[PDB]
This record gives structure tokens, C-alpha cells and sequence, in this order.
RNA sequence: GGGGCUAUAGCUCAGCUGGGAGAGCGCCUGCUUUGCACGCAGGAGGUCUGCGGUUCGAUCCCGCAUAGCUCCACCA
RNA sequence: UGCCUGGCGGCCGUAGCGCGGUGGUCCCACCUGACCCCAUGCCGAACUCAGAAGUGAAACGCCGUAGCGCCGAUGGUAGUGUGGGGUCUCCCCAUGCGAGAGUAGGGAACUGCCAGGCAU
RNA sequence: CGUCGUAGUCCGGAUUGGAGUCUGCAACUCGACUCCAUGAAGUCGGAAUCGCUAGUAAUCGUGGAUCAGAAUGCCACGGUG
RNA sequence: UCCUCCUAAAGAGUAACGGAGGAGCACGAAGGUUGGCUAAUCCUGGUCGGACAUCAGGAGGUUAGUGCAAUGGCAUAAGCCAGCUUGACUGCGAGCGUGACGGCGCGAGCAGGUGCGAAAGCAGGUCAUAGUGAUCCGGUGGUUCUGAAUGGAAGGGCCAUC
RNA sequence: CCGACUUACCAACCCGAUGCAAACUGCGAAUACCGGAGAAUGUUAUCACGGGAGACACACGGCGGGUGCUAACGUCCGUC
């Protein structure tokens, strides 16, 4: 690359709540503490709940039953 | 580095076996990742282009190319030669490292995330996906941004038909659907 | 009316046809585009006039891939 | 039309000068080239002067 | 990319053939480098050298690098000087005048082809 | 009537009308009207012969108009001297050579085609004959 | 045949070296009025005659057509 | 010398496209890496420099393929130079030159010089 | 007493979804009320116009009639003033 | 008046109150050179994005581009990008084209001096054709060329130039 | 909202067949024109120079065409 024209780009420490710590090369200048990683984001176990349809007939039959 | 070594380790093996390729060079690579912010009010004022330059410099440590208009249209009232947008091409190791940061940090931060769409595959292999707000990258200081922006990423891979590109990104374990 | 005007015609065309013993520097072809490109000792002038750089006989040739009609000068 | 004819006068002590045309109402700056000057026979500097 | 190579090359070739000068053409692959001196008959070579030839190959660890380019350039300058050609014109043939090609040109100049 | 909806140039040369025709064979239909004379049809005459033969066959079976007026013929007005430019463009003609098939028809009997092309040929300035298809 | 024109429901600038449609009146809705005019205050407004061309883009450039206005259609 | 490949040509579509098959010892391409010589209105993509693990996928080359493109007779027709005739906006006769489109058909190029490999 | 720091805010509470309690044969058209969430417009108001001379104006609560349930109204009472 | 096409009859020319168009300029880079690059449109996908900005890929191969009217050209690009720059130089010119003539145009090469390129080479303005004005009379700047007795000067000449 | 579905609709690129063009050419003659060799012929018929002019209102006929009405003993050109 051309030497001067780019900003700096070096390795940082991204620690997350999921136990995952990633030493990845980035552009923040300091350490980093992630909200969600790729290891804890609720897609691998979320979408089966995340629409939350249920059942109206069972809502009826729950709230009273004859 | 990690995805490049893992791609030479595991993805090549699995793709060559599961698509029955004769030799070993028939597996689809990835050759470029293109980031693009095509900003609108660059002709209404100039300062948006330097703020977008800072934006793409933060998303990747290159300095972005300020691309201009090809032909002169009038429904957007731009002349021929006005600097419209700003782009970044990433090729090789920088592409790999930014691609790792994206696939393990950034797409966990799309607001109301329900997986990247599957029709978006341009019939050849080359993936393309827009992201609405640029803040989802971990390098954007949310307390420093004043103007909301957003970009699109275009992962040009060298597959022959886009079923192979779908299989390549699914063996990379993209969040698709 | 609106249509009286017309220019004064600039005398284009070929002057020495093929096989005419040309002198040095004489004008072979006056033209506006390179209808005839130059070959073995023909110089292309400013307005694509073809002038014979050397003495000899003019000899038209149809060479090149796109069938362009070159002009040569023998001796 | 909008063109203004100027003379590039020499630098090397002659009153020699070329005549040129400057668009003197959208490029105001002084023209200055290095042209031939046949009395010294040496390529010297020529500055834009008032006709 | 070979058609782009020809598209860069063909200007100097057709101008130099229009001129009528004996041309030293080069060629550069990443493994080997060739050269030959071709007269203005257009289709008849005079002397030719390459780093595929074993007399030029048995002198360095790699055959496609700058010093082997210097060796093949010195060899082709010696053969053209032996057959009696002094002034050629250097047809770089689309490649930049840089690196191996510049080592070839410097080698033929320091050996005696005065182009 | 029958005029080109757009043209490059407004007024055209007169030009001669020599040589034999081209569209001699009855390509599309089955029964054709071949002009054996030589002259210019117009938009008025083509529309008149077409509506005559449409009345003749009572709109059953397909008609084909083959020649189309695209050559404008101009007329200087009355009480106008000879100079002062080429005159205004009035109407459009279609040049006919000997051999041009003008109309074709199918989906009709032979005898009804004979009667229809007689009825429409008597409204055209050029002498015409009948012709059928061949193989 | 030559000029000059066609822009809100009617009358008029703005076309002016090509990228904002500008007023008085007519109109709507409030307010004052015993009510209606008058006045006050706030407003949506228009194919820039039309149809194709002409550059990116036409209130602007061009051609053709419509419609009204004036000048000319003399010498025996 | 038998073939294959690289280069510079001769030639300009019978030489180009399409479909299918094929070649990596050598050569070529892809490839590995690039602070570097050198480069990018950003990017080792290109350009360039170090090299040789793999592959012949792509690219390139070779081979079959009438799906196109392309070439194309013999005859005829249009036209026209010269002389003559008529019903003279157009033709006709004696004569000389003879198209274009189309038809039978042709058709998956050929060739020179050098260098390298294979037993030759 | 704490907090809030002049912001569309810890202002405003509309509207909308879910969950409900009561009354009532019956709350979809068409009741009231609660909880959770959602948090529109609005940043003191042009032309004009209205009420009020003292416990009045202004502001804050409470009750009654009607009434199965249904008042931001009506009729009353006090509080600061 | 000047330029382009047709008229115009396969060299040049060729008319009319015949048929269509434009100019009376622009450029210190839009010129020179070196090095590099290839378009119109359509399809597919994509954040604001709308038939139309930007980005990827494709199909297509000049259907684009030339500062400008049309024609002839253009891929070696005459088209598009960057570097370095003033050859948008001076004196000349064989040999031609073109016109009645005044004129107008093309020009390899030579002498001096320079630009780009490593070098061969290219450069005496722009892709070409339009972009304009004869003489007289003055003005401006150089030049011992004459200087109406002699020494100057005025004036006049020549060269550049309004 | 999703317009699901259509009526015997229109309509662009495409493909197949058909015509036309002064300002169209992926093709292209005859004559003419220019240059070289050759034989015959022609009172040098060609060229340059110098003396002298005249003429620059043309007409019709054949062929090719432009105004016009494929009108004119019309007008304007090319060649004879
Ligand atoms: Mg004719
Ligand atoms: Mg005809
Ligand atoms: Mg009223
Ligand atoms: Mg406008
Ligand atoms: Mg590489
Ligand atoms: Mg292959
Ligand atoms: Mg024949
Ligand atoms: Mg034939
Ligand atoms: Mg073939
Ligand atoms: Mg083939
Ligand atoms: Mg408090
Ligand atoms: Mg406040
Ligand atoms: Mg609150
Ligand atoms: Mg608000
Ligand atoms: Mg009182
Ligand atoms: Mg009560
Ligand atoms: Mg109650
Ligand atoms: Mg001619
Ligand atoms: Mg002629
Ligand atoms: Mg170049
Ligand atoms: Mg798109
Ligand atoms: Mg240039
Ligand atoms: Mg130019
Ligand atoms: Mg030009
Ligand atoms: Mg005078
Ligand atoms: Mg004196
Ligand atoms: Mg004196
Ligand atoms: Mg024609
Ligand atoms: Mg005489
Ligand atoms: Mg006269
Ligand atoms: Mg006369
Ligand atoms: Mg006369
Ligand atoms: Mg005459
Ligand atoms: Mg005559
Ligand atoms: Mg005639
Ligand atoms: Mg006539
Ligand atoms: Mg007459
Ligand atoms: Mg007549
Ligand atoms: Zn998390």
C-alpha cells in the first residue's frame, strides 16, 4: 500500500460477555468490550421463539374450559 | 488471517468433496469485498464527502476513493464530474481481517436482526447486502457520529453459478436463513 | 426560403493514381479522414494529406486486418 | 469575442515580443513561458505585458 | 491479458517497422525471458537468446530473475555483435522499461549493442 | 390516410420511375392484384381501393396492402409565380413499377376474389391484372 | 407575406445568455355584522396553447399546427 | 528429421464466433509472498520484484462438430458504352462490357524463420 | 427531604396492541375502570373576543341528583387566595 | 462572406429566390511527449434510492466520444486518465495541390536552440474541414539602412505589431 | 394494501417473411479520367513565349437531372 495516506490499523483485544476474547486487527486505538459476539447472538437458538405465534384456540381453551 | 488459514484448512476440503470437483482449483475463492457509501447531498454540500471519508476510514483502515458521476442525469440534478460517492476495495489479507470482524462482530449488531436474505445473490455468485446504519461496526464511536449514514458490502467471489457461492458462504457459516 | 447557402468545394480526391512516377514531396491524396493510410515511404501530413517521402512509383495496397487501403511508394 | 490579445515580451534585454491571446476576464494571472529569442539565440523567459 | 499485452505492444512495432530499423524484441514470462534481433525483413531473425538455453541457464539459482536477465542480455548482445549488428532499436514489447527488462537493456548497452 | 408518421426530410426529389418491379410473387395471401402498368398510386387511391374491396368481400378473410405511400409530392398553389422556393408538401404517393403486387387476399373463394379485385382495380390509376399463388 | 403574442377562474410581469411561477383581482375558510356588502387575518392555487425534436434538463432553443392582434398585399 | 510448445511475422473472416472432448515431464497460465526496486486519483487487482508447493478449473493451445457467420461458381436478369427504331414520363433491335441478391456447392485455415522438449 | 436541569425532557398525555375486574340476560357496533407497553400534536397562540370589583378572580379537592354500570357536564360545599 | 451533406451524372469542377444545417469563436491546457485505460445501452442484486446518481458482476462490441453544424475518419486510438512541460520556437525549404489574379494549402529535410522518453523517436499548435478583411492613413517597440551643406535630429525605410 | 386473475386488447427489444430512400451502404458494374508500353495515321494537330482581338444576351435536339404538374417553343445545370 501507499505508506502515508492510510490511517493506522493494528491489533486490539475484543473481550465479550460470552467468554469469547478475540485479538483482531482493528481501528479503535484501545481495548474493546463487546455487547454480543457471534457466539451468544440469539439466532442459533432464537428464531424458534422470536416470532412467538402460539395458538388462539388454546388461548381460548386455557382461559376457560368446559 | 484466521479465516484465510481456516479456509485453506477446512472449507476447501468440504467444498471439493461436497461438489465433486475434479481438481483442487475449482473451489470458489473470495477475491474482493467492496464497501460503498453513495451519498446523496454531496452536491448540496461538500462536507458530507469528508465526513463519509472519515466513516469509511473507520470501517476499514484504507482511505476511500471518492468516486464521481459517469453520465450526467437530471432527476437527481448532478452534472458530469461531480464527486458522488465513496468506495473501498479490499483484496487479500485486509479483506480477510475485515471479513472476520464483520462476520463475528458486525452482523450480530443489525437492529431487528432476522438473518441476511437469500434472494440477494445476482445469479452468478457475488453476494451483495446493504447495512442501514454504519454504527453497527465496532469501530464507530456512537457518541461522535452526528449524521446517520449507511453503506453496502459486495463480496465478489469467483464461483461459476451462485449455488456454489451460497454453499461457500454457508460453509463459512453465514447467518442467512 | 432558407436554403441558399453552400460552401466552396475544397478539391479533394486522389491526384496521382497508382503507377504514376511521383517526385519527392508531391501530394498524392487530399482527404479529410485517413481513407488511405500511409505505407512504405508515404508521410501523413497535418490534414491527412499523403505526401511521397521518396521518389518512385505510387502503388496502392490493401493490407492489414481491417482491410485498410494503404499507399506505398516503390522505386 | 471575450478574448484579449496580449504580447509576451522578452526577459533578455531585447524589445522582442511574441503576440498571444489571453482570456483576460476569467484567468487573470500573468502568463510566463520560456520561448526562443532570435537575437541572443537562447531559450529565455517571456512575460505577459500590456499591448 | 495477452491481448492487452499486444494492445500495449503494437504501436512501437508498427512505428518501428514503418521506420525500417533492426529491432531487438524481448519477451518476459515469470519463469523465463527471451530476446531476439529481427531485421527489417520482418520475418527473419538474426540472433536469438533465451534463459531456456542451458549455457545461459547453468549460472544462477533461478532462471526468471534480474541477474539471469542480465546474462541473457549480455549473450544476445555478444551474438548480434558477432554477426555485425551495431545499432538496433529496443522493442520492450508492452512490458515496462523496469526490472528484468531494464537489466536486459543495461546488459546489452554495457556489452556493445549501441541502441 | 396512409402517410409515414415521421420522416427525416420534408420535401423529396421528383426522380424517375424506370426499371421493373420487385414484389412480383404473391407471398402472404393466395390471390393478388399485380400492377402491369407504371405510375404513382396515392394515399387517396389506396384507401379508396381498400375500402372498395372491403365492401366487396364483406369483411371476410384477410386483406393485405403491400405498397405504402412514403414519397411526398408537393404542389405550388394558384396565382403563385414560379420562383420562391419549392412548394408546400400536400400529399403522399407510392411509386409503382410493372410487376408490383399491391393487394393480396385470402379466406375468400376464387370467383369472389376476382369480383373484389375488379371492383377495387377500377379505382386505381394504373392498369392492373389478376394473379394467384404458385409454388 | 413580415412582426409580436398565448402562464391559476379572467388581466398582467417574470422567458432575458437555460436549473425559485410573481403580484392586484376573482375564490375558500375563519373574525367583526341583527344579516348582507365593506374591512381584517390565514390560505390551496397554474399543461407556462399543443405535438414532436434539441443538449443532462425546456417558461426559455427549433419545427409544425391551432387561436386571437397589427402592418402589407401596390404599377399599368 | 515426426510431433508439441514459446516468440516475430506473411495473410485478413474458407482465417471469426458456437457446442463437445483433450494437454502440464518441458513451455505457458493460474499460483506463493511482497517492508522492499516499482504501483495504486483507495486496493501487490493491474504494474513490478523475489520464487516453485499445486493445478490444468479459468485462460491458452490442439482435435471433432454444418448451429451460425464467411466464400461462391455455370446460367439468367437489371444496367450501360456505340449505332438504329417506337406506342417516346418509357422502352425495343444490332453489338460490346456484364452486376447485386440468390443456387449447386465450398468451408472448422495455410505458410516462413528461430529457439526449446520428447527416442525422432 | 431527595431528585430532575430548560431539553420534546423523568413535560404532556393522545392514540394503538396485549392482559384484565366490575355492572348487566348481554360491553363487537356501544360502558366505566385497572395493569403492562406504546408517548401524537403541543414550546403560550393572528384577526377578534369573553369573564370578573373581594373571600370575587384564579387554583385544588369532595359530594349529590339522574343512576344496574356510564360525566371532562349540571347542581352544591369548603381549602389557598 | 466563410464551413458540411445532397443537387453533382462512380477523378476535379458544375447552377437556381433548389433541399437541410452552422460559424464571425474556445484553449497557458482542451498543446507537446511519455506511461496507462476502453465505451452506448440492457439485465441481476444491493441502505436511504425513486424509470434515471454510487457499487458489484454479467450480456453487447462502437449502437458511445471528439469544446461546436454535418461529412470523411479514428482501437496503434484522433476517445478517456496521470507526470513533465512550453515545438502555441527562430531563419529556411526541395517538390507539389489549388485558384484568372491577389492569394490559399501540404511539406520530408537543413542550421540554431529546447521539451518528453532509458533509447529508437515525436513535437513548426489542436481528428480535419468554418472561426473572418486586400490597400491607404496613422499609432507602439527594435534596427546607424537614407539623414536635401557638415554633425545630429525630425521624417522615411526594414523587422515585429495594433 | 395483495390487485389476485384477464377478453378476442394495445404495445417495446427479438425472430421469420415483405417493400421504399438525394441527404442509407454489411455489395457494386458500364462509360469517363489519369499514368506506362506498342503499331499505324494525322499539313505539329500539343506545349511555352510575344503582337492582335473578339466574346462573356445563346437556342433547340439526344441522354442524366434540379424546379414545374415526369406542363410549356418554361427555367437552371453536365456532356454531345
Ligand atoms: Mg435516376
Ligand atoms: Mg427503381
Ligand atoms: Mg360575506
Ligand atoms: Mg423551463
Ligand atoms: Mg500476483
Ligand atoms: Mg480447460
Ligand atoms: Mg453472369
Ligand atoms: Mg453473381
Ligand atoms: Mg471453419
Ligand atoms: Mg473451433
Ligand atoms: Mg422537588
Ligand atoms: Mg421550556
Ligand atoms: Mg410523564
Ligand atoms: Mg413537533
Ligand atoms: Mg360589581
Ligand atoms: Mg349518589
Ligand atoms: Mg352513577
Ligand atoms: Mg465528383
Ligand atoms: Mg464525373
Ligand atoms: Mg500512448
Ligand atoms: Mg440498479
Ligand atoms: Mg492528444
Ligand atoms: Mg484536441
Ligand atoms: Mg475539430
Ligand atoms: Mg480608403
Ligand atoms: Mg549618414
Ligand atoms: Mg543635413
Ligand atoms: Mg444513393
Ligand atoms: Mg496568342
Ligand atoms: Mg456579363
Ligand atoms: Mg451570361
Ligand atoms: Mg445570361
Ligand atoms: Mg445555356
Ligand atoms: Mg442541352
Ligand atoms: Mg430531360
Ligand atoms: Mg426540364
Ligand atoms: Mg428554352
Ligand atoms: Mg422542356
Ligand atoms: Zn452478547
Amino acid at each position: 500500500m501507499k505508506k502515508d495516506i492510510h490511517p493506522k490499523y493494528e491489533e486490539i483485544t475484543a473481550s465479550c460477555s460470552c467468554g469469547n476474547v478475540m485479538k483482531i486487527r482493528s481501528t479503535v486505538g484501545h481495548d474493546l468490550n463487546l455487547d454480543v459476539c457471534s457466539k451468544c447472538h440469539p439466532f442459533f437458538t432464537g428464531k424458534q421463539r422470536d416470532v412467538a405465534t402460539g395458538g388462539r384456540v388454546d388461548r381460548f381453551n386455557k382461559r376457560f374450559n368446559i | 488471517a484466521k479465516l484465510h488459514d481456516y479456509y485453506k484448512d477446512e472449507v476447501v476440503k468440504k467444498l471439493m468433496t461436497e461438489f465433486n470437483y475434479n481438481s483442487v482449483m475449482q473451489v470458489p475463492r473470495v477475491e474482493k469485498i467492496t464497501l460503498n457509501m453513495g451519498v446523496g447531498e454531496a452536491i448540496a454540500d461538500k462536507k458530507l464527502l469528508d465526513n463519509a471519508a472519515a466513516d469509511l476510514a473507520a470501517i476499514s483502515g484504507q482511505k476511500p476513493l471518492i468516486t464521481k458521476a459517469r453520465k450526467s442525469v437530471a432527476g437527481f440534478k448532478i452534472r458530469q464530474g461531480y464527486p458522488i460517492g465513496c468506495k473501498v476495495t479490499l483484496r487479500g489479507e485486509r479483506m480477510w481481517e475485515f471479513f472476520e470482524r464483520l462476520i463475528t462482530i458486525a452482523v450480530p449488531r443489525i437492529r431487528d436482526f432476522r438473518g441476511l436474505s437469500a434472494k440477494s445473490f445476482d445469479g452468478r455468485g457475488n453476494y451483495s447486502m446493504g447495512v442501514r446504519e454504519q454504527i453497527i461496526f465496532p469501530e464507530i464511536d456512537y457518541d461522535k457520529v452526528d449524521r446517520v449514514r449507511g453503506l453496502d458490502i459486495t463480496i465478489t467471489t469467483t464461483a461459476k453459478s451462485d449455488e456454489e457461492g451460497r454453499a461457500l458462504l454457508a460453509a463459512f457459516d453465514f447467518p442467512f436463513r | 426560403t432558407r436554403n441558399g447557402r453552400d460552401s466552396e468545394a475544397k478539391r479533394l480526391g486522389v491526384k496521382r493514381f497508382g503507377g504514376e512516377s511521383v517526385l519527392a514531396g508531391s501530394i498524392i491524396v487530399r482527404q479529410r479522414g485517413t481513407k488511405f493510410h500511409a505505407g512504405a515511404n508515404v508521410g501523413c501530413g497535418r490534414d491527412h494529406t499523403l505526401f511521397a517521402k521518396a521518389d518512385g512509383k505510387v502503388k496502392f495496397e490493401v493490407k492489414g486486418p481491417k482491410n485498410r487501403k494503404f499507399i506505398s511508394i516503390e522505386a | 469575442g471575450i478574448r484579449e490579445k496580449i504580447k509576451l515580451v522578452s526577459s533578455a534585454g531585447t524589445g522582442h515580443f511574441y503576440t498571444t491571446t489571453k482570456n483576460k476576464r476569467t484567468k487573470p494571472e500573468k502568463l510566463e513561458l520560456k520561448k526562443f529569442d532570435p537575437v541572443v539565440r537562447q531559450h529565455v523567459i517571456y512575460k505577459e505585458a500590456k499591448i | 491479458k495477452k491481448s492487452a499485452r499486444i494492445r500495449r505492444a503494437t504501436r512501437a512495432r508498427r512505428k518501428l517497422q514503418e521506420l525500417g530499423a533492426t529491432r531487438l524484441v524481448v519477451h518476459r514470462t515469470p519463469r523465463h525471458i527471451y530476446a531476439q534481433v529481427i531485421a527489417p525483413n520482418g520475418s527473419e531473425v538474426l540472433v536469438a537468446a533465451s534463459t531456456v538455453e542451458k549455457a545461459i541457464a547453468e549460472q544462477l539459482k533461478y532462471t526468471g530473475n534480474k541477474d539471469a536477465a542480465a546474462a541473457v542480455g549480455k549473450a544476445v548482445a555478444e551474438r548480434a555483435l558477432e554477426k555485425g549488428i551495431k545499432d538496433v532499436s529496443f522493442d520492450r514489447s508492452g512490458f515496462q522499461y523496469h526490472g528484468r527488462v531494464q537489466a536486459l537493456a543495461d546488459a546489452a548497452r554495457e556489452a556493445g549493442l549501441q541502441f | 390516410m396512409l402517410q409515414p408518421k415521421r420522416t427525416k426530410f420534408r420535401k423529396m426529389h421528383k426522380g424517375r420511375n424506370r426499371g421493373l418491379a420487385q414484389g412480383t410473387d404473391v407471398s402472404f395471401g393466395s390471390f393478388g392484384l399485380k400492377a402491369v402498368g407504371r405510375g404513382r398510386l396515392t394515399a387517396r387511391q389506396i384507401e379508396a381501393a381498400r375500402r372498395a374491396m372491403t365492401r366487396a368481400v364483406k369483411r371476410q378473410g384477410k386483406i393485405w396492402i403491400r405498397v405504402f405511400p412514403d414519397k411526398p409530392i408537393t404542389e405550388k398553389p394558384l396565382a403563385v409565380r414560379m420562383g420562391k422556393g419549392k412548394g408546400n408538401v400536400e400529399y403522399w404517393v407510392a411509386l409503382i413499377q410493372p410487376g408490383k403486387v399491391l393487394y393480396e387476399m385470402d379466406g375468400v373463394p376464387e370467383e369472389l376474389a376476382r369480383e373484389a379485385f375488379k371492383l377495387a382495380a377500377a379505382k386505381l390509376p394504373i392498369k392492373t391484372t389478376f394473379v394467384t399463388k404458385t409454388v
